[PDB]
Order: C-alpha cells, then sequence, then structure tokens
C-alpha cells in the first residue's frame, strides 16, 4: 500500500524545514541588533 | 581663598558629573536607536501582511 495523501505529507515536511529557517534568520537579525548595540556602549564605557 | 578653593573644586567635580551625564544619555539613546530599527521592521513587515 502506497501513502494515502503523498503531496500533503511533503508539503508539511517543507512547512517544518522552511520554519525552522525562518526562525534561524530570525535570531540571526536579533544577535546583529545586539552585538551593534554592545559595540556602540563600549565605546561610551 | 578657602572659599574660593572650596568653590572651585566643586566646579570642577560638577564638571566631571555632568560629562558623566552626558555619558548614560548617550547610551540611552543607542539603545533606544536599537529599539527604533526594530520597530520600523515591524511596521514593514506589518505592512507587507496587511
Amino acid at each position: 500500500e502506497s501513502t494515502s495523501d503523498p503531496l500533503a505529507a511533503l508539503d508539511d515536511a517543507i512547512s517544518q524545514i522552511d520554519k525552522f529557517r525562518s526562525s534561524l534568520g530570525a535570531v540571526q537579525n536579533r544577535l546583529d541588533s545586539a552585538v551593534t548595540n554592545l559595540n556602540n556602549t563600549t565605546t561610551n564605557l | 581663598a578657602n572659599r574660593f578653593t572650596s568653590n572651585i573644586k566643586g566646579l570642577t567635580q560638577a564638571a566631571r558629573n555632568a560629562n558623566d551625564g552626558i555619558s548614560v544619555a548617550q547610551t540611552t539613546e543607542g539603545a533606544l536607536s536599537e529599539i527604533n530599527n526594530n520597530l520600523q521592521r515591524i511596521r514593514e513587515l506589518t505592512v507587507q501582511a496587511s
């Protein structure tokens, strides 16, 4: 017996993958913000 | 002379305190601008999602 709804499962896997990638990108943006904040406050200190 | 030197030392210390306050203000401004960047990005993302 083959898979009942193959395209649905494939789309679900792709959704999980690109959701994880979007999470990684958002965290990268947050880290860039944090590092530039630290870099500019170090000079004031 | 003692009154004079007391006033002078006080003025010097006050100038130092003012410089310190300026540094504090600069740090707070940096933090506020960092928050402003994210606020603008949320603005653009909401415009995209509208």
